[PDB]
């Protein structure tokens, strides 16, 4: 299934895209002209940190946030697979230590 | 003369291959050989890793591999190790220009007792031992390959190129030199300004010297090698020395580079940027300029480029 990812940007600013549920949402986001911040885009970092506003991912394929932080809504958009339609808040970095 | 390379197809691709193999499914990959690269006075050991992927886990210079070291994971019972990143360290054709393996720069990660000095074997680096233990014929679970923050800008054969880079940080510059210098690779001939500064403990710590010696002697015009040498070489003020100290001995020359459309880049363990950084806002503001407004504008204009972990 596709499903339809809709981001924020840290002023509000908003972008709906396609996003396959077999695909991660940073590649979904790029193909449709959305530039998001990344750095080792394998799941090993912070850079690419999101949270969640509403749906669910499948981001199993990472490794750096924890349970608690990911209990929080933090998804690494870089390895996170959307399992269904989601609202998405981006550069949160800022928020992770 | 350039050394053939082989196969040409390689460059055919206009997208890099990304995430051909995911941590459930990793490809299974065959060592080939495994040295170590520091002399009996380096701090620890950090070894070249050779691996045979049989042209199915291809690559572009600047991308990195996943590496799942056997065992489970110690904080998730019932689960495998996590995988951990390595930067390639080799051209998309290999050490054996080849198009069939890839190679790794890996720093081995050892505990010691801050007091007795002694080593603790129990607390030490899993996957980079794994690594670094390896022999030829051994199987390792591959993954990737990923990134593309350090993927070689090549729209202009004739662009500058800053590499700063410690320790492991090397690895993705060895990968750049090789196609800019060393293959023969039709479709990319460099004809611009390679400038790598490598920062190591000691000279038994120097990684791939050799190699990059020898573009001083066979590019003159294009290469330029900087190294320093942290516990045998000190600074103006008498500390240690640093990669930041050398980049402030051709402060002006590599402002000018940057003002030129110069591309830098940064590779290796993240302490290293702090020192870089607060030696570009002193050098930037001795010219008279906000270093917070140049990094905007050079991230703006795709000259930044780093890779710390
Ligand atoms: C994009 C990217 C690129 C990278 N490129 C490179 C590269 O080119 N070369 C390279 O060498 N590395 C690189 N790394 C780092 C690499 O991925 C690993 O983080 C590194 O090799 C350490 O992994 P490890 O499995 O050996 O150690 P881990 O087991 O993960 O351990 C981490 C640290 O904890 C210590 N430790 C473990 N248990 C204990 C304990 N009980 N008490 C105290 N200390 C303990 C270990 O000794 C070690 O120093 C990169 C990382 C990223 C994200
Ligand atoms: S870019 Fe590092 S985890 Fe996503």
């Amino acid at each position: 299934a596709v499903y339809k990812v809709k981001l924020v940007g840290p002023e509000g600013e908003e972008h709906e895209f396609d996003a396959p549920d077999d695909a991660y949402i940073l590649d979904a986001a790029e193909t449709a002209g959305v530039e998001l911040p990344y750095s080792c885009r394998a799941g090993a970092c912070s850079t690419c940190a999101g949270k969640i506003e509403s749906g669910s991912v499948d981001q199993s394929d990472g490794s750096f946030l924890d349970d608690g932080q990911q209990e929080e809504g933090y998804v690494l958009t870089c390895v996170s697979y959307p399992k269904s339609d989601c609202v998405i808040h981006t550069h949160k970095e800022g928020d992770l230590y | 003369s350039k050394v053939s390379v082989a196969p040409l197809h390689l460059e055919s691709a206009k997208e890099p291959p990304l995430n051909t193999y995911k941590p459930k499914e990793p490809f299974t990959a065959t060592i080939v050989s495994v040295e170590s690269l520091v002399g009996p006075k380096a701090p620890g050991e950090t070894c070249h890793i050779v691996i045979d992927h049989g042209g199915n886990v291809p690559y572009w210079e600047g991308q990195s591999y996943g590496v799942i070291p056997p065992g489970e994971n110690p904080k998730k019972p019932g689960a495998p190790q996590n995988v951990r990143l390595y930067s390639i360290a080799s051209t998309r054709y290999g050490d054996n220009f080849d198009g069939r393996t890839g190679s790794l720069c890996v720093r081995r990660a050892v505990y010691y007792d801050p007091e007795t000095g002694k080593e603790d074997p129990s607390k030490n680096g899993v996957c980079s031992n794994f690594l670094c233990n390896s022999k030829p014929g051994d199987k390792i679970q591959l993954t990737g390959p990923s990134g593309k923050i350090m993927l070689l800008p090549e729209e202009d054969p004739n662009a500058t190129h800053i590499m700063i880079a410690t320790g492991t940080g090397v690895a993705p510059f060895r990968g750049y030199l090789r196609r800019m210098f060393m293959e023969d690779v039709p479709n990319y001939r460099f004809g611009g300004l390679a400038w790598l500064f490598l920062g190591v403990a000691n000279s038994d710590s120097l990684l791939y010297d050799e190699e990059f010696t020898s573009y001083l002697k066979q590019y003159p015009d294009n290469f330029r090698y900087d190294k320093v040498l942290s516990r045998e070489q000190k600074n103006r003020s008498g500390g240690k020395m640093y990669v930041q100290d050398k980049i402030e001995e051709y402060s002006d020359e590599i402002f000018k580079l940057l003002d030129g459309g110069a591309h830098i880049y940064f590779c290796g363990l993240k302490g290293m940027m702090p020192g870089i950084q607060d030696t570009l806002k002193k050098v930037a503001e001795r010219r008279g300029e906000s270093w917070d407004q140049k990094l905007a504008q050079l991230k703006k204009n795709k000259q930044w480029h780093v890779e710390v972990y």
